[PDB]
RNA sequence: CGGGGAAACCCAGGUGGAGGCCUGUAGCGAUGCUGACGUGCAAAUCGCUCGUAUGAUUUGGGUAUCGGAGCGAAAGACUCA
RNA sequence: GCAAAGAUCUAACGGAGAUAUACUCAACAUGCAACGUUGGAUACUGGAGCGGGGAAGGAUUUCGUGCCAACGGCACUCGUACACGAGUUGUUCGGAAACUGAGCACAACGUUAUAUCGUUUUGUUAGGAAAGUGAAGGAACUGAAAAGGGGCAACAGAGAACCUGGGAUUAUAUUCCAAAAAGAAAUUGCAUGUGGG
RNA sequence: CCAACUGCAGACCGUACUCAUCACCGCAUCAGGUCCCCAAGCAUAGAAUGCUCUGGUACAUAGAGAAAGGUACACUCAGGGAAGUCGGCAAAAUAGAUGCGUAAGUUCGCAAGAAGCAUUGGCUCUGAGGGCAAAAAUUGCCAACUCAGAACUGCUUACGGCGGGGAAUCCAACUGUAUAAUUAAAACAUAGGUUUGU
RNA sequence: GUGGUAAUGCGGCCAGGUAACAAAUCAAUCCUCCCACGGUGAGCUUUCUUUUCACCAUAAUCCACCUUGGGCCUUUUUACUCUCGCGUUGUUCGGAGCGGGGGCUCAAGAUUGAAAAAUGCAUUGUGAGUUCUGCGUUAAAGCAAAAACCUGGGGU
RNA sequence: AACGUGUCGCGAUGGAUGACUUGGCUUCCUAUUUCGUUGAAGAACGCAGUAAAGUGCGAUAAGUGGUAUCAAUUGCAGAACAUUCAAUUACCGAAUCUUUGAACGCAAACGGCGCAUGGGAGAAGCUGUGUCAUCCCCGUGCAUGCCAUAUUCUCAGUGUCGAA
């Protein structure tokens, strides 16, 4: 997941927390490094 | 009818040995070359109790004959075996308590235990606490030794069979009254599931030949044939005689 | 308003390996903390008496691995395995028994 | 946490590249110089106000001094 | 007392889900399935219950490969020129 | 309780995902015969026992 | 440890905490009311009363032995009402 | 008949759930009975708890908003109901990677018309040749000695490097917190320097 | 060479909630059943029992309300005191602690709490039972409760909780076990004794 | 490699050790309760009440190093000469080395400081409980094992 | 008188009857008609703009390719080669085909763990670039038995011979 974050959004994932939801999907909490802003990345993502 | 209890035990099932805390089989050394031509010198390292056995056990340390290594033997300890004692086993070992010698090298009238019925048996005769054999005579032609077993029978074995000098430790155990059902419970805890005992006449006729009646009674003679099938062979099995033994107690067993 | 505590690690049985101590935190809370198991410490051989050895610590697994070597032995021969008295016994025995053997061999040769 | 008891050892610690920052605590009686290295927080405690004042200056610029206070 | 109270006494489970057939017939202690006899290589099949056989036989699933090869047989394994 | 094998958790997840009512536009369709899910499950009525 | 005693031994007072020992919780049972209820709270429960409560004790989990069979301190008891 | 487990009262607010009217009639004698919340009062549980956490079992019942057709054997504005939308974050906690136990039984062999049978830990499979690589020596190719094949079985035994603070949630937290990491540690695996005697 | 740093990297699954007078089993939100941890104050021997701070709760269909007749983890009753009844069934009774005292029988352990007699409140005091320090057989300071004994003064005998006792006969030695759901016994077991096979 | 008379201090293979084990007694660590004193807030206040209630906290991980108990060394060892001595609540112990003096060591705790006030909420002494730990009787009952890890004996 | 009876008209409750049948049952026939280690049957989990079940399909997932056919599908939405590039249908040669299962690297209430071999990604250092330890991801092979075989592979036997 860290590698794919780098490859898809050109951003550094400093920490990935994961869980499998009770509906069966895996959710990832991804903290970016302080060199990157989560809001700007979310905007480029369209979030 | 249903399966008699004495026939149910043959299945194994819940009636097997309670061996979990047992230290292992107690044996003499392997009858190897060093014991056939010379002697091996050992040191008693510990005297230990094991669940289900009256006699004490000895851990005896020998050197390996062919490798740089130590070999630990587990033996039934004769009375008097102490920690730090040297134990000599073999053809040329001296005559002393705890030493293991071939029966042909042991003087007549000597008291021995842990006796090999066959050479290399590692001990099968006179092992219960307090028990021993007496060497009656040697036949240097046939190479056989005649001995008196604890049961009172006299048996001959090859003079190459090994024996330990002395009597098995722990003697006198059956002299103390048990006094309590709980003490019997703890005694059989380390052996097997065979207690308490329910009399056959207290059972119902479905599960035992002695069962049933409007009084508790065996309605037929309790002496049964040697040829009785399992399930019928209960009671006094192929008894030569019954009743209170008067005068000399005859040696039991076969002729 | 006296407090009552809860198991905080997922094991909720009071075994010798799950002993707990009551701890008051700087936030003024009473919590449970796991008490480490202790090792009985380095001993002489059980067949020789099973006595604690002087100069050796009672270190359990990880602390034994990461501790310095002299924490677990002494500079005398057999240090960490045998006491001083057992060492003296073995030294005197080795010397005396070899002396007896050479004396008897000299006797056999002279005969 | 590790305590450093000599100014020379304190300066050796502060000279490390591992020294991320220097936090300075003014206690009513003493002053505490805490250096945040990679593994350990190293503390020198000084009882002179003037010695502490001289230390709060002349520290390298590459690492930063932090005046620790109560925060919101 | 047998009955209601002893219904309260029943803890655990004799069976869990079987990896092979999915029927909740896998005996936990014996480690074998009461419905399909897993892990024995062949399945359970008894003629005294034709109904169970008709429940489990070929055609009660989706026959995902069987349909394709049946079509290929019906078309005589036709191939492009 | 806390413990479950992931496979059991996935089966329970699929059962949760299935415990939904019928969309109404399904009832508006031309040959429609469905109006209620009829396989709805309440945790108190019937057990899955995974 | 104190007193007697020729000796063997005897008479006290303290210590110590043994026991399938007693009273009594929890626990494990179930004697009587032939009580309640008896289309019940319940296809065996409720109340009071009662047995035992360091042991042949009680209990979780795991594991082993079954239908012409298993298991049974034996009641033809128990083997998912 | 809906009677064990003592119990509710009062005001205000909310609510369609009211102070609901033909003539006469001031209000009683013509809209009763019941609700949820907050405050106050009264009581009970009484730490072997209608307390706070776990296993088994259950599997969304958790949380927020909304809604009262059916269900909650009376009632409801309320709900473990129903609808919509959410929620479970770990180098260190539990498991597994990775222990042995009572035991199990793949292989092997034997038996059986039939393997869907038996043996298989009393150091230990099998008439039984079940070891495949430390080294070297001129980068992966070759090979000594080492007796008894491969697994499984403990979420309370063995084992296991983290713990306080938070103004940090609607619901998770020894799991989240961001350079003053609130912060303080411990511990693996590789690499880089300093120094060594 | 490798022992202190330092640099980077620390994968997988579980994690909501519940664990029960409504979340499990008993067709059900059923007075039945279901393992573990933490466990406060006063009375008191106390995890008995009663009440209480913290936490929790007012959820169990309710209102009105002296018929008979019921059920009760509710009482009382003149005189008599088992005459009732198959049978003292049920109920009543005894009661804590302390001192004194205690028969037959006996495997010498017991029987035994045998049986019985007496006393315990409240106040105000007195005595005894210690630790630390600098004929120390004394000099200071100090803490925890108990036991005993007086004077005075009360009783309407007054919370809870808490054995009735004795003389004999039958049976089984004893503690245990046992017909889940009509039988707990004298039945089974038991230690002890004897026999049999080897 | 190295120091101390010593107890012991410091920088392939083989054999032991930890893991590793029933009970009671008596002391007990944290922790809980109580009491004393002193702060902070609240409550009662017709009348009393120097009062009643609440709170006064310090995690892991490190550094340094004032008792209890166990094992041991060295030294005095006419120590036990006809009532030997030491010690437990308790069943003991001693020329196979008691007791005294001086040391070595282990286990529990103390004390100092770093963490740490920058956090938390609106304080420093005693008495009772409490099994972490220390102290290394029933038995014809004597109360698991292995991985992993530790140390030595030999050899490089 | 009030309950209560009778009869008739009209209502309710309740779903019989009749007509309707894309179903069942039974009989007959035609064939280049009979699955799977090239991994079946069966289990499991997913896939639509909207999608619980069912159907269909498999990360190419209510479907890709092809040949015909010719203007839809349709609850809404969305799309808009027509001389055939259609979310049309029909058929079929090309493809795809998750976790399993005889299931076969070892296990399994574990989306677990290996050996060999090919790859991928890759921080810090090195000249943005390449390179890359540990860690991580993917492909392939690896059960047991049996048969054949080795351009003639490597061995064992106090089995039988035999060197020169
Ligand atoms: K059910
Ligand atoms: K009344
Ligand atoms: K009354
Ligand atoms: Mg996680
Ligand atoms: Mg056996
Ligand atoms: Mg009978
Ligand atoms: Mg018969
Ligand atoms: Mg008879
Ligand atoms: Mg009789
Ligand atoms: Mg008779
Ligand atoms: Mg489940
Ligand atoms: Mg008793
Ligand atoms: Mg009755
Ligand atoms: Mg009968
Ligand atoms: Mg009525
Ligand atoms: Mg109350
Ligand atoms: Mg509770
Ligand atoms: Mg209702
Ligand atoms: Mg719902
Ligand atoms: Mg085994
Ligand atoms: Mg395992
Ligand atoms: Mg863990
Ligand atoms: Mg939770
Ligand atoms: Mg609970
Ligand atoms: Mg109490
Ligand atoms: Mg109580
Ligand atoms: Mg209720
Ligand atoms: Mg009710
Ligand atoms: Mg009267
Ligand atoms: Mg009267
Ligand atoms: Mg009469
Ligand atoms: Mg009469
Ligand atoms: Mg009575
Ligand atoms: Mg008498
Ligand atoms: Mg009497
Ligand atoms: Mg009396
Ligand atoms: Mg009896
Ligand atoms: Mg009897
Ligand atoms: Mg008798
Ligand atoms: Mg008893
Ligand atoms: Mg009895
Ligand atoms: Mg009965
Ligand atoms: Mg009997
Ligand atoms: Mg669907
Ligand atoms: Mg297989
Ligand atoms: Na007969
Ligand atoms: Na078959
Ligand atoms: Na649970
Ligand atoms: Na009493
Ligand atoms: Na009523
Ligand atoms: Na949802
Ligand atoms: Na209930």
């Amino acid at each position: 997941i860290k590698k794919a974050m780098r490859k898809l959004y050109q951003v550094k994932a400093v920490k990935v927390n994961t869980l499998i939801r009770p509906d069966g999907l895996k959710k990832a909490y991804i903290r970016l490094s302080a060199a990157h802003d989560a809001l700007d990345t979310a905007n480029k993502i369209g979030l | 009818g249903k399966t008699v209890l004495s026939c149910r035990k043959g299945n194994g099932s819940v009636y097997q040995v309670h061996g979990h805390k047992r230290l292992g089989p107690a044996k003499l050394r392997i009858l190897d070359y060093a014991e056939r031509h010379g002697y091996m010198r050992g040191v008693v390292k510990s005297i230990e109790h094991e669940a289900g056995r009256g006699a004490a056990l000895a851990r005896v340390e020998f050197r390996h004959p062919y490798k740089f290594r130590r070999v630990k033997e587990l033996m039934v300890a004769p009375e008097g075996m102490f920690t730090g004692q040297s134990v000599f086993c073999g053809q040329k070992a001296p005559l002393a308590i705890g030493n293991v010698l071939p029966l042909g090298q042991i003087t007549e009238g000597c008291i021995v235990c842990n006796v090999e019925a066959k050479p290399g048996d590692r001990g099968t005769l006179a092992r219960a606490s307090g028990d021993y054999c007496i060497i009656i005579s040697h036949n240097h032609e046939t190479g056989r030794t005649r001995l008196k077993l604890p049961s009172g029978q006299k048996k001959s074995v090859p003079s190459t069979s090994r024996a330990m000098i002395g009597i098995i430790s722990g003697g006198g155990r059956i002299e103390k009254p048990v006094l309590k059902a709980g003490n019997s419970f703890y005694r059989f805890r380390g052996k097997r599931n065979c207690w308490p005992k329910v009399r056959g006449v207290a059972r119902n006729p479905v599960e035992h030949p002695h069962g049933g009646g409007n009084h508790q009674h065996i309605g037929h003679p309790s002496t049964v044939s040697r040829h009785s099938p399992p399930g019928q062979k209960v009671g006094l099995i192929a008894a030569r005689r019954t009743g209170r033994i008067r005068g000399g107690k005859a040696v039991k067993g076969a002729w | 308003s006296c407090p009552r505590v809860q198991y905080r690690r997922r094991m909720h049985y009071a075994t010798r390996g799950n002993r707990m101590k009551m701890v008051r935190t700087p936030g003024n809370k009473l919590v449970m903390q796991k008490r480490a198991k202790r090792s009985q410490g380095i001993h002489t051989p059980w067949v020789l008496g099973h006595k604690r050895l002087g100069g050796t610590k009672a270190l359990r697994h990880i602390d034994a691995r990461l501790a310095s070597r002299h924490e677990k032995s002494v500079s005398r021969a057999y240090g960490g395995v045998l006491s001083h008295d057992q060492v003296r016994d073995r030294v005197v025995r080795a010397f005396l028994v070899e002396e007896q053997r050479i004396v008897k061999q000299a006797l056999k040769e002279h005969s | 946490p590790r305590e450093i008891k000599t100014l020379k050892e304190f300066l050796a610690i502060c000279s490390r590249k591992d020294a991320r920052c220097v936090k300075v605590k003014h206690n009513p009686s003493a002053t505490k110089f805490k250096v945040r290295c990679s593994r350990y927080l190293y503390t020198l405690v000084v009882n002179d106000k003037k010695k502490a004042d001289k230390i709060e200056r002349s520290i390298h610029p590459s690492v930063k001094k932090i005046a620790v206070t109560a925060r919101s | 007392t047998k009955g209601t109270t002893s219904m309260g006494q029943r803890h655990g489970r004799t069976h869990i889900l079987c990896r092979r057939c999915g029927r909740n017939s896998y005996h936990v202690q014996w480690e074998r399935c009461a419905a399909c006899a897993y892990p024995r290589a062949s399945r359970r099949r008894y003629n005294w219950s034709v109904k169970a056989i008709k429940r489990r036989r070929t055609g009660t699933g989706r026959c995902r490969y069987l349909k394709v090869v049946n079509r290929r047989i019906a078309n005589h394994f036709k191939t492009p020129k | 309780g806390r413990f479950k094998p992931l496979a059991v958790k996935k089966k329970y997840a699929k059962k949760m995902n299935q415990n939904k009512p019928v969309p109404y536009w399904i009832r508006l369709r031309t040959g429609n015969r469905i109006k209620w899910n009829e396989k709805r499950r309440h945790w108190r009525r019937t057990k899955l026992n995974y």
